[PDB]
């Protein structure tokens, strides 16, 4: 009948405090005949009840979305600890149970290294501000960019990719007016990864 | 973010001389009053 997917909490979520991290289990395929829907969950085996049920929805194609939210704390999913979800339906043999946690190895500190643009990128309107971080394990981070005290926004980042040495590596780059970058404005990259102090650390650059 | 908390936070998060009940509590306390 039903399929059921499971979610983590996003990298920032468990590394900062003031955020609250959630789980979340979704649930795909409910039937209009059989639409009640129980979640259970279990934390490394023992559950727990501050689960909470989206309102449902149903979809183009006719089936109900049903979603479960987990809120979890920092520390537990740092430290490793079992989320299980058990989804219970009508129109399954039996209950469906999907289980997440997070990475399991060694963490691994990441190193921040920023880079100026190319000359060769002078000749354009808009500038590209490099973050290079690589070394990391496991591959949960979060990166962002700020300049005077203020989120600068107009940046992407890569996914991380998995490196030679079995940690990862990524690159952010912020693209600025160039004029901002000549002017001598000065920005930073911001990394929060669980292998850090404070699970942050800021570079800065400026030309 | 309050970088204050944040310091706290991961301080009682690495205490080695905290068990998990008391890591659990002192990271509670320190979320709920800043
Ligand atoms: C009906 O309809 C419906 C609806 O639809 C929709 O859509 C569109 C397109 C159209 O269709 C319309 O209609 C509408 O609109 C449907 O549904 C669907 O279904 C499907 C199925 O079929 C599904 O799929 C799935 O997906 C997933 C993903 O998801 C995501 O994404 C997407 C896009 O991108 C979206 O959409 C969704 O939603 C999601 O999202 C997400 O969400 C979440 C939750 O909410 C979030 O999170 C959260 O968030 C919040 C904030 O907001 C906070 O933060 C919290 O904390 C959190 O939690 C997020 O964010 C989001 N994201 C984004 C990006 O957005 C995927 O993943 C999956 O995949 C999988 O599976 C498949 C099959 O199925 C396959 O193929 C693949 O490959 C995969 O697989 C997997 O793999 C893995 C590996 O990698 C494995 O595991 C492994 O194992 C190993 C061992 O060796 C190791 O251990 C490792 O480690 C591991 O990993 C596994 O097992 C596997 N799995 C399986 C199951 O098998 C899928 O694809 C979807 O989702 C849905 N949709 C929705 C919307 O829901 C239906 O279908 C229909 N029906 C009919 C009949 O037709």
């Amino acid at each position: 009948g039903p399929s059921v997917f499971l979610f983590p909490p996003k990298p920032k979520d468990t590394l900062m405090i003031s955020r609250t991290p959630e789980v979340t289990c979704v649930v795909v395929d409910v039937s209009h005949e059989d639409p009640e829907v129980k979640f259970n969950w279990y934390v490394d085996g023992v559950e727990v009840h501050n689960a909470k049920t989206k309102p449902r929805e149903e979809q183009y194609n006719s089936t109900y979305r049903v979603v479960s939210v987990l809120t979890v704390l920092h520390q537990d999913w740092l430290n490793g600890k079992e989320y299980k979800c058990k989804v219970s339906n009508k129109a399954l043999p039996a209950p469906i149970e999907k289980t997440i946690s997070k990475a399991k190895g060694q963490p691994r500190e990441p190193q921040v290294y920023t880079l100026p643009p190319s000359r060769d990128e002078l000749t354009k309107n808009q500038v590209s501000l490099t973050c290079l971080v690589k070394g990391f394990y496991p591959s949960d981070i979060a990166v962002e960019w700020e300049s005077n005290g203020q989120p600068e926004n107009n940046y992407k980042t890569t996914p991380p990719v998995l490196d030679s040495d079995g940690s990862f590596f990524l690159y952010s780059k912020l693209t600025v007016d160039k004029s901002r970058w000549q002017q001598g404005n000065v920005f930073s990259c911001s990394v929060m990864h669980e292998a850090l102090h404070n699970h942050y650390t800021q570079k800065s650059l400026s030309l | 973010f309050n970088m204050q908390c944040q310091r706290r936070f991961y301080e009682a998060l690495h205490d080695p001389n905290l068990n998990e009940e008391q890591r659990n509590a002192k990271i509670k306390s320190i979320r709920d009053d800043c």
